[PDB]
């Protein structure tokens, strides 16, 4: 570990990427995440909230 | 039936459509949760029951 | 606008709402504004037979 401080700058970015990436997963509330059922299974004037 | 034992059919293995409900009963409330109606000619689901 | 509808679909005249009185019948933009009004009339419309 003699070249710890080069290797960690990589690691923090590609961690904070893989970190938002994996944030689109989340729901946040709505009854399902991705936008192709929403807007598929539901009338627009709902789909807007 | 009546409430207290109310009784449950499973429906599957079928092309369900949803058109033709409008016609039996002057259905004062048809309310759906989860789906709506008009778009739901379209979707195909696990298991419905009734 | 005039016109004689049902009186379990009162809740359909909406922009964009479904129900089968607001798709193909007569349909109002999704950006609607103004007042609807509606009065269950079976004492001048409504004959015998």
């Amino acid at each position: 570990s003699a070249l710890g401080k080069l290797q960690d700058v990589v690691n923090h970015n590609a961690q904070a990427l893989n970190t938002l990436v994996k944030q689109l997963s989340s729901k946040f509330g709505a009854i399902s995440s991705v936008l192709n059922d929403i807007l598929s299974r539901l009338d627009p004037p709902e789909a807007e909230v | 039936a009546s409430v207290y034992a109310w009784n449950r059919k499973r429906i599957s293995n079928c092309v369900a459509d949803y058109s033709v409900l409008y016609n039996f009963a002057p259905f004062f409330a048809f309310k759906c949760y989860g789906v709506s109606p008009t778009k739901l000619n379209d979707l195909c689901f696990t298991n419905v029951y009734a | 606008d005039s016109f004689v509808i049902r009186g379990n679909e009162v809740s359909q005249i909406a922009p964009g709402q479904t129900g089968n009185i607001a798709d193909y019948n007569y349909k109002l933009p999704d950006d609607f504004t103004g007042c609807v009004i509606a009065w269950n009339s079976n004492k001048l419309d409504s004959k015998v037979g």
